[PDB]
């Protein structure tokens, strides 16, 4: 039995419009650890990722966190996409500025 | 269960460990003397095969014989007075492990050692008839390293009951720098018993002195490692 | 005090792609990476800069000995379930052992291993047995149950040698492990009726407790919650929701201190 | 690191209860403390183990020991609530050094507490026999024994006699212990009357005539 993984996207700050900061995607508890994970500028990818390494839950799980330093427009739109076998395609999910 | 050994300054000694598994990965090594708390001298590394010491001590001091499949033993150099106490092993299974140990006495002199003479006086008939129980006593004199074991067999056997044996010497000479020893021991039992002329009451010094590789050239004996002994048998009066 | 975790985590996954290698092992020290070994490098490395600075080097080359022994004994153990599960493809294999010392004083220690995600066998080290959770699990079981100075040696390290490993470690990495950083707490405003959200930030030990409370008396639940999540710089984050003309205050509790905000 | 035993040397009774004061000071958050002992037979033996939040020990203690651990004081002592005449023995207290692996640590103790448990005699005898020598030796021996406790030997008056101190002999079999002192001496006006003539001695101290 595979569970699909837990798609989480913020800040690392409360973005404030015009000011430097980190965007994070936060993936977590999918049992089948081969997944393809990108930021979205705009509707397009994004190329300065960076990433912790792989981990492991207690519950046989894995977790993930792919960040990046942006500078938050409200025209620009942050999105996460993630490829998982379980998924039939790649979901998307985006930002929420709250 | 502990091992003992006598020698002279400047001489080297051997001792071995007693621990339940001959080869530990890592072998620590102890000393504890009387007036200090105990500390550890260094320990042995089977993987590097080496001794890491502590920074106070000198690396030609110790050394390690470490031979496979039994347990290891631990060498040290031109002893000093000193260096008298009693070295541990020790391990780490459940907590520090401590081995039987082995205790050192070390002398600059060699002239001054001399064997104990064993003596055993028989119960007095008064505690006999006063307690219904009798007291044989028996007194070591003459020694200088105070290094002995006394024990009592009854009919050739050890006995741990009803033995008691002083924890420190004493004295012939208190003003005496180097002066000699003198100890005594006490086995009570019933009177009854004691009174059987069938028992055999028997008290055994094991004397720790110098080995066949040391050389002697005194118009007296060699004070080997030897065990002196006195006897006694039952009186029915 | 704080409750610590030592764990170490093994991997191994059959045919994997070209990219995935076959065999994975890394350990934590309360969630943060302290070591990895995998069957490319093939040699144990350090994932922090404490580690190395404290350990001999005599350390790296025996553990990865032992783990290149390790990856051997995963391969062959993977493939046997596998032929007694008649599974073909891809399937994964995990190992999981550690103890923890809580906050309470108690303190425990697991070993657990698994098969494509789910539980397969747990150590009992009190009762020093193997539970399964199949026949093909009963199997093994009675066959690691047969060698008994093994479960002696597992319990012995699970008891004994965890607690110290993961002390030195905690002494080691006293700056980073030991050290706390307060969270910093704000009120937001915005929803129909809209809620107001009670808000940590930047808060080393992810532990807090985020509550409400009405002049005084708690709510009777009716509070939303979020997940605490870490930010990129080795801190957390949280947040919390409850909803008029009604006075409320929030609450946070956070590494033994209670703070009060009093909207 | 350092470690400090304030208690000095005790003597106690084979029913009392004692407490061994062990202070430390390391660096550790949660030092890894110890309670081990050292038998007149030279036995090392380890008694207890205390962290902040557990403790473990030995199966010989049966319950007759615990340890009050109290973190703000940095206290670390150890209590012995029956306690009986085979627990005479020298204390140390020890903290445990991390040094890289596990099994490489170093033990720090204390310079060491000495315990002495002596015996309740219920029924005080305080005799003072000579025993008559063998024909190999030609001193003299006189024995005090089944005296209290709490009457201390004290030493020779002169160096011509020899006294021992006070010892205990315990009688497995019938399960009674007695007290015992021996001095010897070679001086022709040596009698046991005289022996102790240095020493505290009971009232009712017999006195055996030499003509039994
Ligand atoms: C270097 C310290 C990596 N160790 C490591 C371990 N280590 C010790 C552990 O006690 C061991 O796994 C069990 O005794 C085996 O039964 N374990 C592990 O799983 N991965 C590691 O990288």
């Amino acid at each position: 039995i595979q569970r699909t993984p837990k798609i989480q996207v913020y800040s690392r700050h409360p973005a404030e419009n015009g000011k430097s900061n980190f965007l994070n995607c936060y993936v977590s508890g999918f049992h089948p650890s081969d997944i393809e994970v990108d930021l979205l500028k705009n509707g397009e990818r994004i190329e300065k990722v960076e990433h912790s390494d792989l981990s492991f839950s207690k519950d046989w799980s894995f977790y993930l966190l792919y960040y990046t330093e942006f500078t938050p427009t409200e025209k620009d739109e942050y999105a996460c996409r993630v490829n998982h076998v379980t998924l039939s395609q790649p979901k998307i999910v985006k930002w929420d500025r709250d | 269960r502990t091992k003992s050994v006598t020698r002279p300054t400047g001489s080297s000694a051997v001792i071995t460990c007693d621990l339940p598994v001959e080869n530990a990965v890592y072998t620590h090594w102890y000393l504890h003397q009387e007036g200090k708390a105990p500390q550890r001298l260094l320990y042995y590394d089977s993987y590097n095969s080496r001794v890491v010491l502590e920074s106070g001590i000198s690396r030609e001091k110790y050394h390690t014989y470490a031979s496979t499949g039994k347990s290891l033993k631990f060498i040290l150099e031109n002893l000093i007075e000193r260096d008298s106490g009693v070295y541990y092993c020790a391990t780490w299974d459940y907590k520090k492990l401590f081995g039987s140990g082995t205790t050192l006495v070390v002398t600059e002199d060699l002239k001054n050692v001399f064997p104990p003479e064993v003596a055993v006086f028989e119960p007095s008939e008064a505690e006999i008839s006063h307690t219904q129980k009798a007291t044989l006593v028996c007194l070591a004199t003459g020694f200088y390293p105070d290094h002995v074991e006394l024990s009592w067999w009854v009919n050739g056997k050890e006995v741990h009951s009803g033995v008691c044996t002083d924890p420190q010497p004493l004295k012939e000479q208190p003003a005496l720098n180097d002066s000699r020893y003198a100890l005594s021991s006490r086995l009570r039992v019933s009177a009854t018993f004691w009174q059987n002329p069938r028992n055999h009451f028997r008290c055994q010094v094991q004397f720790y002195g110098l080995s066949e590789n040391d050389e002697w050239t005194q118009d007296r004996a060699k004070p080997v490692t030897q065990i002196v002994s006195a006897e006694a048998w039952g009186r029915a009066d | 005090m704080r409750t610590h975790s030592l764990r170490y985590f093994r991997l191994g996954v059959s045919d994997p792609i070209h990219g995935v290698p076959e065999f994975i092992s890394v350990g934590y020290v309360d969630s943060h990476p302290i070591t990895t070994y995998d069957s490319v490098t093939r040699q144990k490395e350090p994932r922090a800069p404490w580690m190395a600075e404290n350990l001999a080097p005599d350390h790296w080359e025996r553990y990865t000995q032992l783990l290149r022994g390790w990856q051997q004994m995963f391969k062959v153990e993977l493939k046997r379930l596998q032929r007694h599960y008649n599974h073909s493809g891809s399937h994964t294999y995990q190992r999981m052992i550690g103890c923890e010392l809580l906050e309470d004083g108690s303190t425990t220690g697991f070993l657990q291993y698994a098969y494509d995600g789910q539980d397969f066998l747990i150590f009992n080290k009190d009762t020093l047995s193997w539970l399964a959770v199949d026949n093909v699990a009963h199997t093994i079981k009675q066959a690691w149950e047969a060698n008994q100075h093994e479960l002696l040696y597992q319990k012995n390290w699970l008891e004994e040698e965890c607690i110290a490993w993961l002390k030195r470690f905690l002494e080691y990495g006293k700056d980073t492990l030991q050290r706390t950083e307060p969270p910093l707490v704000r009120v937001n405003r915005k929803p129909g009726v809209t809620a107001l959200f009670c808000k940590a930030h930047g808060f080393y030990p992810p532990e807090i407790y985020m509550t409400w409370m009405k002049n005084g008396e708690e709510i009777v639940q009716e509070i939303d919650y979020g997940d605490i999540l870490p930010s990129g710089d080795g801190t957390y984050q949280a947040w919390a929701s409850i909803e008029s003309s009604n006075l409320y205050s929030c609450h946070v509790e956070h590494s033994g201190v209670h703070m009060v905000l009093q909207v | 690191d350092k470690v400090t035993q304030s208690s000095p040397d005790q003597t106690v009774a084979s029913g009392s209860e004692v407490v061994l004061l062990c202070t430390y000071d390391t660096v550790y958050s949660n030092p890894d403390l110890f309670w081990y002992r050292i038998r007149p037979d030279y036995s090392f033996q380890f008694v207890f183990y205390g962290d902040n939040s557990r403790s473990e020990g030995a199966d010989f203690t049966q319950g007759r020991f615990s340890v009050k651990h109290i973190l703000t004081q940095k206290a670390f002592h150890l209590v012995i609530s029956p306690v009986r005449t085979e627990d005479s023995a020298t204390y140390y207290c020890a903290t445990r050094l991390w040094l890289g692996d596990p099994h490489t640590d170093k033990l720090i103790f204390g310079k060491g507490t000495r315990v002495t448990v002596e015996p309740n005699i219920q029924n005080p005898d305080p005799a003072v026999y000579q025993l008559r020598d063998s024909k190999s030796s030609d001193k003299s021996v006189c024995l005090f024994t089944d005296f209290d406790s709490q009457t201390n030997v004290s030493q020779s008056k002169d160096s011509d006699v020899y006294i021992t101190d006070k010892c205990v002999l315990d009688m497995r079999s019938m399960d009674f212990k007695s007290n015992s002192a021996v001095a010897w001496s070679n001086k022709s006006d040596f009698a046991c009357a005289n022996a102790f003539n240095n020493s505290i001695i009971p009232e009712d101290t017999f006195f055996p005539s030499p003509e039994s």
